[PDB]
Parts: C-alpha cells; structure tokens; sequence
RNA sequence: CCGCGGCGGUGCGCCGCGACCGGCUCCGGGACGGCUGGGAAGGCCCGGCGGGGAAGGUGGCUCGGGGGCCCCCGAGUGUUACAGCCCCCCCGGCAGCAGCACUCGCCGAAUCCCGGGGCCGAGGGAGCGAGACCCGUCGCCGCGCUCUCCCCCCUCCCGGCG
RNA sequence: GAACUGGCGCUGCGGGAUGAACCGAACGCCGGGUUAAGGCGCCCGAUGCCGACGCUCAUCAGACCCCAGAAAAGGUGUUGG
RNA sequence: CCUCGGUUGGCCUCGGAUAGCCGGUCCCCCGCCGGGGUCCGGUGCGGAGUGCCCUUCGUCCUGGGAAACGGGGCGCGGCCGGAGAGGCGGCCGCCCCCUCGCCCGUCACGCACCGCACGUUCGUGGGGAACCUGGCGCUAAACCAUUCGUAGACGACCUGCU
C-alpha cells in the first residue's frame, strides 16, 4: 500500500533481497509491468509514516561538543520491526513462490549493459 | 563506444567517410580507419588525378619547404581530408586529430579485430552504378606513393591468413550446428522459451 | 553491480554560428537518434562527474577526489536525439567530448 | 504563385450589375491553386486577360473545390499549356498519368520546372482533358498501356543509412 | 536473377509509411514510381502507394488489372494469403522480431537464465565432439 | 533556571530531496459537433431487367516456339465466352460518413476532458467588524451543507455473536 | 551632376565566410518561449526525414540579391516541345 | 607519501558482389587435409552487428536436472604459432583441491543503517622521489682540457695519446 504522506510503502521479501518494510518515493522508482496479486493480505494498521519516521537522539543537554556522542551511532532494529517484517512476509512468501523463478528475478539486481538503452526497454 | 572503432576504408567515399569520421572523433570515440588504399573518390580517375596534380602545384614559391605539405600515402591523403573538416588550429580540434588513426592495409594490431563499415559513405549506396569512380590507392601510387606494390603483397598475405581463420570458424560453427542436432531433448524446454520471446525464430 | 545510468556525451553549448550561450548544454545520448525517442529522457537528471586534486566530502561516504556538477535535461534539440540540458553551474569547456551520465532520476514510468 | 499539393477550384464570377446590363454574364473557369485565396486571385488574372473586367469591377459568386470524379482509377491526362521562357513564349502539350486531375497538374508544374526551368508564375494552363490511352501521344505514357505489364525493381538502394550508421555487414541490393 | 517482378496481382509488404507492416496486392501501375495497391483483407483500402515503400513477395494472385474491389478480396480469400504468409518463414521472422521488442524485464531475466543453460549444454558438449575428433593419427 | 512543551514571527552552518497551488510556454493523448455537390468517391446486397461502348483483349479460336497427337509462351482475332472495364439506367436497398480499414478538406458559441517536460514565486496591514485582542483562513467570483422531512446502500464505539 | 524615399555618417545585433550602405531588425541588466532574413554533410547550432518529382558528367562541372568574372555563334551530348 | 585524470562488461579477423549473394552435401583432381562440377537449402539477409557471448546479492540446510572425460591455481617444466607496428596467442606433461561452482527447487540468515547524490568497474591505473624486504646479477661512457687539419668566422667537424 501507499502511505498517507505519498511515500510508497514497499518491501523486499527480506529473506530474499535484504530490503525490509521501508518507504520509498514514487518518482524515484521504476514500475514494471509484472504484478503479483496480493489481495487478501493483512497489512497491520500501525504502519503509518510516523512508524518509519527517523528517530533522533542528540543533543540532550550538551552545548559545547567536546566529548563526542560515540553512542547511538548503531541504529538498532527494534524487535517490533522484526515481527512486522515476519508477519507481512509470512503471507507474501508462499504467494510469490507460485509464479516460477520470481525469487531469482527479485534476488537479481537491475542493471544496464553496453547494449540496451532504457528508452528502448519496455519494463 | 569506449573501445576504439575500426573502419574498413574499402568501398568508401572519401568526403562522405571523412565527414562522418570527423564528427565521430569530435565527440571522443577514438577511431581507426584501416585499408586507406581502398577508398574511392567519385568522378572518373583522370579528373581526380588532375585535382591532386593541382594541389601539387600549390606551393610557396619563395620557400616551398614551408609551403603546403603534399602527403602522398593514401592514409595521409585521407587523414588530411579529415584535417580540413576539424578545427585543427584550436585545442579541441588538435585533440580530436590525435584520437584518429589512419593506416594503409591493416597492420597487425587490428587485423585480428572485426572491421566495421559505414553505409552512409559506401560507394554501392551513394553512387549511381553507371558512374565512373577512382581508387585512392591507385591515385596515390601515381602521384608519388612508393608502397603500392609492397602493401598489395602484404595485404594478400594477410588475406590468406584470414581464410584459415574463416575455415576454422566454419568448422567450429558446423561442429556447433551438429551439436544442437545431438542435444535435443535436454535443450527443447530451453529452446522453446527463447522462441516464445523472439529469439531463434 | 550495475551501470544504472544512461551514458551521454557533452557535445557543446547551445550556440548560433558566432554566439554561444553557455547556460545550456547539448548532450548526445547513445542509442537515441531521433526526436521521438527523446521523450523518455526529457526530465531526467544528468550529472557530470570529474575528479580534482583536493578531496571533497562525499554524501554517504568518505571524502574523495570526485566532484559532480548536477543538472537536468530540458527539451529535445533537433530532429535526431541530441537533447539539450541545463546545469546548476555552466559546464567547463574542457568537458566537451567527455562523459555525462543521465541518471534515470525522477521517472514518469 | 508557389505550390504544395495543387487543388482544382471552379470559380464563377461576374461584373457588378451596372444600370446598363442589370444581369451581366456569369463567367466560370477552372483554376488550379493551393487554396481558395490564391484561386480567387488567379481567377481575376485570367479573366482580366480574357475579358475587360477587373476585381473592382466584378465579384466572385462561387469558389469551391472540384473533388476528383474518379480518384480510384488510373487515367492519362492531356494538358495544353503555354509558358514564357528566357526567350519568347511557347505553346506546349504534355501527358501525365495520375489518379487525380489536380495531381496531374502538380506533376506538370514540377515537370515543367524540372525540365524547362519555368517558374509557376510563368505557366498558364488552358486545357486539361481525360485522354484515352489509344489517343495518347507521349511514349512516356504509351509504355504504361499493357494489361500484362512486367518489371522488376533492379537497384534497391539502402535508405536507412543512419539507422544504424555503423554496422559490420555491407548492405545488399538485389532482392 | 530477378526471381520476383512487379506484376498485376503481386503481393507486396508495406515496409514503412502509414500502413507499415501490412500486406497489399497491387492493382495497376503508374508513372514508374507509384502503383495502385489495394488489400481488402489486410485492412488497407485501395490507394496509390509508391514503389519505394513496399517489399516484393513471391505471392501472386490472378485477376484483371484495374479490377474492382470485390474481385480482389475473393481472389485473396481463395488461396488465402494470411495463412500462406504468416507461417511463411519471412512473416514469423518479423513477428518474432516484434516479440523481442515487447519482452519485459521479468521476461528478459528468464531468457537470460534460459540462454545460460542453452549455451552451457552446447559448450560443455562441443568439447566432447572436438576431443572425439582428436582421435586422428592415421598416415 | 529547566522541559528535546505549545503558540507567533524571524531563521537554517553547509549540501540536498519532495509536495501541492498559481503564472508563462512547448508537447502528448481521449472524445464531440458543423459545413460541403445537405461532401466526392468508396463497401456490402453473386444488384437485379437491361441497353450501349470500346480495349492496356478474357475465353475461344489462327501461325510460330518448348515439356509425354497430349500440356505451357509469343504474335494477329474481337465484344463475354471458362475474365474483366466504362456510360446510361426504370429504379436501386443497407451500413458507415471527411471513417478506431490513415484516399482527398475547412472548421469549433458547430468544443470539451486528462496528462507530461521546462522557466518562474515578483509583491507583503486586503479586519467598515468585534468596538478587532493567538495570526485579517479576507474582497470579487463559483459552489456544498444546516436551521424541512423522509427513504435507500456501505458502515460503526457495535449488543450477544454461529 | 540632379529628383523621391530610405539608410550610412551618429548604428550596435542576426544573415551575406570576409565588408560603413544589401536582407532581417534597431539596443537598459537578465530567465523561459518563438521567429525574421538566412540556413541544417563536417568546420558550424540545426534534415542522422527510409523527403517528392525530374534534369545534368564537365580531360577549366555547378553551387544563391548587392557580389565580385562573361558574349556573338555553334553541338547527330542528352531532355522536353 | 606527492601528482595526473579518464572510464563504468566483452566480440578473437573470410574474401567480397550488388543486374546478386550465404550455408550444406555427393563425384573429379592438388602432395588424408584443400580445389572444381552436380544436388540441397536461406535470401528483406535469423549460420541475423536491428546480431552474438557473459552476466555479480553472498552464503547455510536441501532435493531434482547439466556434467563427471571439469574447472580454477601469476604453481611449475616444455612445445608451437604470429615480423607490417610480431610486444601476442595457442597447446602438452607434472603437482593442490572439490564434486564447489551452471538451471529449477527446499530451508534460513547477513547492520534491515529507518526515502535520498559522487553508488557499481577497468584497477593491484599512469607518473615522481623514498624506506624496508629477499634473490639473481654489471662495474661504463660522454663533455671539457690537449693534439690533429681531410674542417673552420666562433661553434661545429675529421683525428691521436704506456
Ligand atoms: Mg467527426
Ligand atoms: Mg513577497
Ligand atoms: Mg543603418
Ligand atoms: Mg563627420
Ligand atoms: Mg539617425
Ligand atoms: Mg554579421
Ligand atoms: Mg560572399
Ligand atoms: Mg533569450
Ligand atoms: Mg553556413
Ligand atoms: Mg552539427
């Protein structure tokens, strides 16, 4: 589904291409003509943009920056995100397993060779 | 194209070939033109020879050593034609010139490569069949070139070496045509998918 | 693991025979040799990538010697590909006959 | 007069009714012009040469295009026209094969321009008829009267010389 | 030489132009450059078309020149062209040239994977044919 | 004084991305209608009763050339034949109609909708009302609902739920 | 040496390679769009159109207002009448 | 360390004709390989540069198909070919390894860095001084000066010297 802010909520089947539940901009992606029917799947209601909004920590009560904030440099995957990814992927993996060799198609990375040109390509 | 582009000047029209080449080299794209003795110029041979004999007569009479340099080799003849189509007096034009390379025959870093031909400058498509033309190589040998005979011999020796490569290619391609004749049931499901998608009609 | 951008060549600024306007550049994209083919690229973002001596901060990375002048393709220029583009700072003349990427950015597809 | 694809206009005109002949004769002519604006102007040129009347002393009562009666059957056209060269002027007769009579006159304008260098303003076409092949005179047209006409297409020159501009294989012409 | 000519009733293929890719049979010839072509069953009505656009085919119909449209379509229906052509080697060649253009990104992946095996089976087996050819040590 | 507080204005230390709105412009689709010779031709109805005509001459014939006295090519033959073409019909019928079969026009009070690319954002107290008080979400223009009552279809804290 | 109008002088800009006067057009500093005259093989922005029809072979071909080079007379070279 | 930036898969080749070409086969003849003639196909080139080859998310369970005769080792030793600018390419024997790598499946994981650009290759790039590090090695010329006069305005040139 597309979110309320217009950012597209997309996912990679994380067990396949290392893309979790993540927003992406509509104008910055290439939509292909290949669709998989994902009707009757359950998207949890708590996936607003406020969920994926970036959380910030610095700077609580530090004006002169001399002792560097060497903590929080590691963004930690909250367990809540883990269950949501597994929950959404649980009902989407068997469905993508149906159409043959979709996984390898999704495992692959789109690229250009010294042949084809994007205008000639029909996605 | 990152790779250098090799062209076969045989059957090509001097000005028609150079105009394409000059633009092609003004945009980067290092270009090599081999077999410069195969370039053809439109018009009967005698009137083209007179055009170069006129160019021989253009010369600074006070000091010809500073006058126009009448290069005689067909490569140098073609190279000079391109030089007129480039801004050679400016830095951009000089840099473009260095990207070009011209050869008589085919020297042996290039004979092992697939030559290319431009149709927009071919004598077959640009000249009416009932028109007289002239060879650059024959014209050059008649205005001072000293290497018509040796190039023709060396070019012939190159041709025979190519035939051996072509007989081997046909041998290996026939062997491959036999190969798909053998493996047929282990390939049918892979042939068919390429057939649904336009490859191998 | 992918080229991911169209490769084009800086052909020169828009000009007459004796007046050149450096604020737009003419780019020849490999593979497009007609006006009607250019419709795909008419809004995409074109980048000119070069290197220098001093290191310059790289977003999402460490400092390096690469610098980029950004721009975007405006409208087709004449009967055979060779679209014309505008850049934030007018391109240096040393880039003529060099590579400019067309970056497949904002896509109407 | 410039050109384009010519169109045949029938133009009917007359003088304003002067209180001497309250019903002046109506005059009709066949004008070949790119558009009705030019056709009306060409009408007065031929009429003022023909009879003593001007645009000020006359009017157009009708100016409409004449659609081809049979634009789907090949036919041979005979055009009688006169034109003035660098020397004195001449009367001339030519024959053309075309589906539409306006298409024949267009051919005549190009053929006249290509051979005798006669610009369109130098040409006045007086007569255009549908000519039966038995009555044709120009061998250029007589050679196309055969129920079992037979010819190949000998030299098929490559016209896509720039798509691609670079290719390993030289083209072939015979087909 | 000259296997095919420009006859009355010769079927030609409109390479470029408004009716590019269609099939048409000429009815009459004009001024060495235009021909009165007409294809009733190929959805191209009767009109003049220059000789520079059409592509001559081996198919020939028999009917009088300047024949009316009803006679061409029946001669097109009997000994019908759309099955001889289209299942001629030329036609399936251009239509497969069309399929390649229409191929989508997912399809291009499947072809790339399929072509990987296709050449793998060929390449690993031609090596068996050459090694089988090496057994040549006869005087 | 503190809150990673709100509300107002004013900002960003640099480098950027996007959104909608408006002005200007270049293009792209989709559909509607008018006029004409109330379009010209054209398509189907094996067009049906025919009459007439000729050749870029069908069949049939004549002479000359080849393939197993039999089958193909060329040249003279004319009026329908084992093809066709043109005019007149005594009259046509149906469909579509400047054709999403791209033959040939001019148009929009007889004209509307949607989309894309590019450049631009100038200006800054518009409150006749409360006697403004958090900041004028205001003028003109086009609208929607309520101060009237009923219905109809999804729904919904639902109330138990099979 | 005169007549009418325009221009140069006093005038920059685009085109004519080049040029006081020709052709277009007259000017504050800029962004977008579109043109004029003129152009679009390459120098050099633009025809890298599957441009239309013909004519023309030149052993001094021809190639665009002012303009920068030609006549009388000839040709069984070809094309049309 | 100082400096120069480019680039962002490869194509390893008949000769050529165009009013013709390309491929394949059966018989004759050139010292068990080519050249001819028949026959067979394709020819808007599909044995196709509008083409071909490779194709990269990495692994772990885990089967089915391909192969096993294989790959990769700057590991070695050796052979052969290329002189037009060979500056290259091909091939044998030994040694390490594993049935791994190629398609279709089973199974789960990796910073999933929370929308963002210069990302991705060539590349262990080219160039310039310098330290350490081992092994194999070599121990010279030019110019001046001085002579010579086959030379000479001066330079330059020809010359000689345990
Ligand atoms: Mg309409
Ligand atoms: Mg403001
Ligand atoms: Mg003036
Ligand atoms: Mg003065
Ligand atoms: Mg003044
Ligand atoms: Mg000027
Ligand atoms: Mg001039
Ligand atoms: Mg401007
Ligand atoms: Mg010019
Ligand atoms: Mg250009």
């Amino acid at each position: 589904k597309q979110l309320a802010s217009g950012l597209l909520l997309v996912t990679g089947p994380l067990v396949l291409n290392r893309v979790p539940l993540r927003r992406t901009h509509q104008k910055f992606v290439i939509a292909t003509s290949t669709k998989i029917d994902i009707s009757n799947v359950k998207i949890p209601k708590h996936l607003t943009d406020a969920y994926f909004k970036k959380k910030k920590l610095r700077k609580p009560r530090h004006q002169e920056g001399e002792i560097f904030d060497t903590e929080k440099e590691k963004y930690e995957i909250t367990e809540q995100r883990k269950i949501d990814q597994k929950a959404v992927d649980s009902q989407i993996l068997p469905k993508i397993k149906a159409i043959p060799q979709l996984q390898g198609y999704l495992r692959s990375v789109f690229a250009l060779t010294n042949g084809i040109y994007p205008h000639k390509l029909v996605f | 194209e990152v790779q250098v582009l090799v062209l076969d000047g045989r059957g090509h029209l001097l000005g028609r070939l150079a105009a394409i080449v000059a633009k092609q080299v003004l945009l980067g794209r290092k270009v090599v033109v081999v077999r410069c003795e195969g370039i053809n110029i439109s018009g009967n041979f005698y009137r083209n020879k007179l055009k170069y004999l006129a160019f021989l007569r253009k010369r600074m009479n006070t000091n010809p050593s500073r006058g126009p340099y009448h290069f005689r080799a067909p490569s140098r003849i073609f190279w000079r034609t391109v030089r007129g189509m480039l801004p050679h007096k400016t830095k951009r034009g000089q840099a473009a010139l260095d990207r070009l390379k011209v050869f008589d025959g085919i020297p042996p870093p290039y004979d092992k490569k697939k030559r290319m031909v431009v149709p927009a400058a071919l004598k077959v498509v640009r000249l009416k069949p009932t028109r007289k033309f002239a060879y650059l190589g024959r014209l050059a040998h008649e205005v001072g070139w000293k290497y018509q005979a040796v190039t023709a011999t060396l070019e012939e020796k190159r041709k025979e070496k190519a035939k051996i490569h072509y007989r081997k290619k046909k041998q290996l391609m026939r062997l491959r045509k036999q190969a798909e004749k053998n493996v047929e049931k282990k390939i049918d499901k892979y042939t068919e998918v390429l057939k649904t998608h336009g490859l191998l009609v | 693991s992918g080229r991911l951008w169209s490769k084009a060549i800086f052909a020169g600024y828009k000009r007459g025979l004796r007046n050149q306007r450096e604020h737009t550049a003419l780019l020849k994209i490999e593979g497009v040799y007609a006006r009607d083919e250019t419709e795909f690229y008419l809004g995409k973002r074109c980048a000119y990538v070069y290197k220098a001596k001093n290191n310059t901060v790289t977003p999402g990375g460490k400092p390096n010697k690469t610098r980029v002048i950004w721009g975007k393709v405006t409208r087709a220029h004449g009967n055979s590909g060779m679209v014309r583009a505008k850049f934030r700072s007018n391109l240096p003349a040393k880039a003529i006959g060099h590579r400019i990427r067309v970056m497949l950015y904002p896509s109407r597809i | 007069k410039a050109s384009g694809t010519l169109r045949e206009y029938k133009v009917v005109g007359r003088c304003l009714p002067t209180p001497k002949c309250h019903t002046p004769p109506l005059y009709r002519m066949r004008i070949f012009a790119p558009n009705h604006v030019v056709a009306k102007s060409r009408f007065w040129y031929f009429v003022s040469q023909l009879k003593k009347m001007k645009k000020s002393s006359g009017e157009i009562v009708y100016c409409g295009q004449v659609f081809e009666k049979s634009p789907l059957r090949v036919k041979n056209f005979g055009i009688w026209l006169r034109y003035d060269s660098r020397s004195g002027t001449h009367n001339m007769y030519r024959e053309y094969r075309d589906l539409t009579t306006a298409g024949a006159v267009t051919q005549c304008y190009r053929d006249m321009g290509a051979r005798h260098r006669a610009r369109a303003h130098s040409i006045q076409i007086m007569k255009v008829e549908e000519i039966a092949a038995s009555k044709c005179r120009r061998p250029a047209v007589k050679q196309f009267h055969d129920s079992k006409i037979k010819f190949p297409l000998p030299h098929r020159v490559l016209r896509r010389q720039h798509k691609p501009r670079f290719t390993t294989k030289r083209p072939n012409t015979f087909f | 030489v000259f296997r095919r000519f420009v006859e009355v009733g010769r079927v030609a293929y409109v390479s470029f132009g408004p009716h590019a890719g269609k099939l048409v049979a000429i009815v009459d010839v004009i001024d060495q450059n235009r021909a009165l072509v007409d294809g009733p069953c190929t959805q191209v009505r009767r009109q003049a078309m220059p000789f520079k656009c059409m592509q001559l085919t081996d198919f020939i119909l028999k009917f009088p020149h300047s024949a009316h449209q009803k006679y061409v379509r029946q001669a097109w229906q009997k000994a019908d062209i759309n099955t001889k052509w289209a299942a001629t080697r030329w036609a399936k060649k251009i239509e497969a040239r069309e399929r390649k253009a229409k191929m989508t990104d997912f399809d291009r992946f499947k072809v790339m994977k399929a072509k990987k095996m296709r050449n793998r089976i060929i390449k690993n087996e031609v090596k068996k044919l050459q090694k089988a050819a090496l057994l040549k040590a006869s005087p």
